[PDB]
């Protein structure tokens, strides 16, 4: 069935950057809009990116407008979200999560695991 | 004061990539747009496509579809145009108007990089 | 083969709000719905009544347009039989509707970070809306006892109130250019067949 | 904008009752879907559409209501459903506060 | 987000006077039909005044057992609606709620301050 | 004045099931009429503004409409928190007038 | 795309005297044209907005009216510091096409 698997996440000094990388396998993948969902330890959820399905529309909110690039990818069958200029309020877990239909106005199905990025040091 | 004072004139040769500047000042700068206007010796002026000033996203014409790109930066206030593999057609002065997100008449002009091109 | 303007209707710097809609009837086209279905930035392409792949084999009398701004979360009212705050005092489809409906994202044009309050739309009204009806009567509602005199105040409530629009409201909350095709054939020779 | 806010944090019923949650909308949204999260994993989906319920979960569940104000009521809370609850609106930016359901 | 407080907590001998204040925050205050209701566990609810908003000049609505013995104003500088009573009767016990805008949106009603007589 | 009348001054109940509060007025007050809720030892939240729109943050179980003379609000599965005071206010002319009040309580 | 054509090529007039540009459009551009003057290399200035109001800062005899497709710009009393070239700009429909300006020069 579905799977959804993350990779890149660590320790980053901030400033820095890094590129998160989520495997899905277990459906047709290009025809469902897929988002990045991170959260605080203070178990508090929020959107940090979000595709449509065709990858011709992105949206991010306006704490990390600029900074985070979402990007899917047809031929590996991945997704990535590259951090860049990373603060320290950017410790989070972050999950990476499919909707339901074509678009970002469906429910959130099936999430990932959730690897850490803590930025410190 | 209000203006937008670019860079100075350049001179490249076929196969090259150069980079203008329009830095905005006096005003705030994210309640209108930047549209970028070409301007060849005899001939009119086309518009070669406006950027948003909030997210950075741009919008090219279609005759300007490849080889163009409107970055931008914020830290600075500054946005750039990269035109890329340059041919003997982009010789020009490339004006940057503030073209509003509502309006769309081009209000403030800057004063022009003419860009030259021989081999 | 002259092709006919749906140029002119998809292709506008400025939509006119919701509470008066713009109304473009086309008629004497060859028409062609597929550059519309091919073109892949479209978030909502629904047809009611015809099948989408093959709106090219058919002929229609008079091709209808409407065109307004509503937020995302709203277009869910722009559907026969739906209805809500937009769809019954703004823009009501029939239940016989046999049209496409046609949306996208414009958070480029439609939003200014301090706000854009150039979209109105309609907040009450004493009935609902019959099918292809607006309203342009922006004057108090005047409840109460006294005439307002054209303020607002203790009971007067002003029935039009502004979108306010930014570039951080939330993908729902963001400005969708909404454009609803109306197909009919009445009892006509047909002109727009493609 | 649009704040999601659940009152109280922590709801707490023994099992054999029937608990709600709630969660309050700023402006008018349309739908409302509503989440759990358990303590160390991903959170599932529940309820989508603000009444149909997904694949899986168990027939006691059972949220409605339209306009700024939405619930999800359990009929009858065992002692599995003790986790967390997030309610989230396509137009928001930002889940719910979270209603943690305790066991008594 | 709203809150509204208020002020003038105190009993007085029958026939003096007293000043309330109601301090609001969070909002557009020019802007706002604010009244005070008053309310009694021997008649229930009552309505006292009404100041409305700039746009009509500051107009003013009394009741009509207080027309002569309250005098409601506002000062848009520090966000405020004074109720200024004067020769108090015997029946004037009760709480008195402050409200910024009635039968509306935007409805948020105070807390009270209790004022009564001797 | 334009005096509001309450028939009921005690509706009992119990959960799930659905009451039907009554306002009727003096004379025709046209559709300007509000309503209010009181916990014991609080303020008064509003509910229903002009006698048929309704608040924000206020369920879809607390409905009412009414012209006229006869104004009612009904609520639906009544639930453990819904015992209160519940008010009526017109606002057709500048007396306004609250209603008497009806507390509820749940058996 | 909309193309904006001139009519005529160049003007030659003396000071004191009634001149009157034209720009008449393709499709039907709902008072949505501007209009600019542009000197010998340097930036242009805007003129009138929407094609009948007017901006601060202009002196108080570029005024141009008209609707429809067909637009006039008309100086009267005009001086020997506003020899240049004017152009037209619409902004209805996608892209933003210029015209091809007329030039205005002295005898
Ligand atoms: C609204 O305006 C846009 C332009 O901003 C129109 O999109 C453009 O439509 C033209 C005509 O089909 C496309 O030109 C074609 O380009 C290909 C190269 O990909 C070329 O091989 C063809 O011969 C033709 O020249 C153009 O690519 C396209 N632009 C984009 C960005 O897609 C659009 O059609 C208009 N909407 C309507 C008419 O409903």
């Amino acid at each position: 069935e579905v799977m959804l698997v993350e990779s890149g996440g660590g320790v980053v000094k901030p400033g820095g950057s890094l590129k998160l990388s989520c495997a899905a396998s277990g459906f047709s993948f290009s025809t469902y809009a897929m988002s990045w969902i991170r959260q605080t330890p203070e178990k508090s959820l929020e959107w940090v990116a979000a595709i449509s399905s065709g990858g011709t529309n992105t949206y991010y909110p306006g704490s990390v407008k600029g900074r985070f690039t979402i990007s899917r990818d047809k031929a590996m069958n991945t997704l990535y979200l590259q951090l860049s200029s990373l603060r320290s309020e950017d410790t989070a877990m972050y999950y990476c999560v499919r909707h339901s239909g074509n678009y970002v106005d469906s429910v959130m199905d099936y999430w990932g695991q959730g690897t850490s990025v803590t930025v410190s040091s | 004061q209000i203006q937008l004072v670019q860079s100075g004139p350049e001179l490249k040769k076929p196969g090259e990539t150069v980079k203008i500047s329009c830095k905005a000042s006096g005003y705030t700068f994210t309640d209108y747009g930047l549209n970028w206007v070409k301007q060849a010796p005899g001939k009119g002026l086309k518009w070669m496509g406006w950027i948003n000033t909030y997210s950075g996203e741009p919008t090219y014409n279609d005759e300007f579809r490849g080889r163009f790109a409107f970055s931008l930066e914020t830290s600075t206030i500054t946005a750039y145009l990269k035109i890329n593999n340059l041919k003997n057609e982009d010789t020009a002065t490339y004006f940057c108007a503030r073209g509003g997100n509502w309006d769309w008449y081009f209000d403030v002009w800057g004063a022009g990089t003419t860009v030259t091109v021989s081999s | 083969t002259n092709l006919c303007p749906f140029g002119e209707v998809f292709n506008a710097t400025r939509f006119a709000s919701v509470y008066a809609w713009n109304r473009k009837r086309i008629s004497n086209c060859v028409a062609d719905y597929s550059v519309l279905y091919n073109s892949a930035s479209f978030s909502t392409f629904k047809c009611y009544g015809v099948s989408p792949t093959k709106l090219n084999d058919l002929c229609f009398t008079n091709v209808y347009a409407d065109s307004f701004v509503i937020r995302g979360d709203e277009v869910r009212q722009i559907a026969p039989g739906q209805t809500g705050k937009i769809a019954d005092y703004n823009y009501k489809l029939p239940d016989d509707f046999t049209g496409c409906v046609i949306a996208w994202n414009s958070n480029n044009l439609d939003s200014k970070v301090g706000g854009n309050y150039n979209y109105l739309y309609r907040l009450f009204r004493k009935s609902n809306l019959k099918p292809f009806e607006r309203d342009i009567s922006t004057e108090i509602y005047q409840a109460g006892s006294t005439p307002c005199n054209g303020v607002e105040g203790f009971n007067c409530y002003f029935p039009l109130q502004s979108y306010g629009f930014q570039p951080t409201n939330g993908v729902g909350y963001q400005p969708y250019r909404v454009v609803v095709l109306s197909f009919e054939l009445l009892h006509a020779p047909a002109t727009v067949c493609g | 904008q649009i704040v999601l806010t659940q009152s109280p944090a922590i709801m707490s019923a023994s099992l054999g009752e029937e608990i709600t949650l709630t969660c309050s909308v700023s402006s008018s949204v349309s739908d409302m879907h509503w989440y759990q999260q358990k303590s160390g994993t991903s959170p599932k989906v529940f309820i989508y559409s603000t009444s149909n319920l997904a694949s899986g979960v168990p027939s006691r569940f059972s949220g409605s209501g339209s306009g700024t104000f939405y619930s999800l009521t359990i009929s009858s809370v065992e002692a599995e459903d003790a986790a967390y609850y997030y309610c989230h609106q396509w137009s928001s930016w930002t889940f719910g506060g979270g209603t943690k359901l305790e066991i008594k | 987000e709203v809150k509204l407080e208020e002020s003038g907590g105190g009993l007085v001998q029958p026939g003096g006077s007293m000043k309330l204040s109601c301090a609001a925050s969070g909002f557009t205050f020019s802007d706002a039909w604010m009244d005070w209701v008053r309310q009694s566990p021997e008649k229930g609810l009552e309505w006292v005044a009404q100041i409305r908003r700039k746009a009509n000049n500051h107009a003013t609505y009394y009741a009509e057992s207080v027309k002569g013995r309250f005098t409601i104003s506002r000062d848009d500088s520090k966000s405020s609606v004074y109720l200024q009573m004067n020769s108090l009767r015997a029946e004037d016990t009760g709480i008195y709620y402050c409200i910024r805008g009635m039968t509306y949106a935007m409805d948020f009603w105070g807390q009270g301050t209790s004022v009564t007589v001797s | 004045d334009i005096v509001m009348t309450q028939f009921q001054k005690f509706m009992s109940t119990s959960v799930g099931d659905r009451v039907s509060i009554t306002c009727k007025a003096s004379q025709n007050v046209r559709t300007a009429v509000a309503w209010y809720q009181q916990k014991p030892g609080q303020s008064p939240k509003a509910m229903i503004y002009l006698a048929s729109n309704r608040h924000r943050g206020v369920p879809d179980r607390f409905t009412g409409s009414g012209c006229g003379t006869d104004f009612t609000l009904t609520i639906s599965n009544v639930q453990c928190e819904d015992l209160a005071d519940y008010f009526c206010l017109q606002h057709r002319n500048y007396p306004l007038t609250f209603g008497g009040g009806t507390k509820l309580e749940i058996k | 795309d909309i193309v904006l054509t001139q009519s005529p090529a160049t003007l030659s007039v003396t000071p004191g005297d009634n001149v009157s540009l034209s720009c008449r459009a393709s499709q039907i551009i709902s008072n949505n044209l501007h209009w600019y003057q542009q000197k010998s290399h340097e930036s242009p200035r805007l003129l009138i907005k929407y094609a009948s109001q007017s901006i601060s800062g202009i002196p108080s005899r570029f005024s141009g009216s008209g609707s429809g497709t067909d637009f006039t710009l008309s100086i009267n009393s005009v001086e020997t510091e506003d020899f240049g070239m004017y152009f037209c700009q619409q902004s209805n429909t996608w892209p933003l096409t210029c015209g091809s300006g007329t030039k205005l020069e002295l005898n």
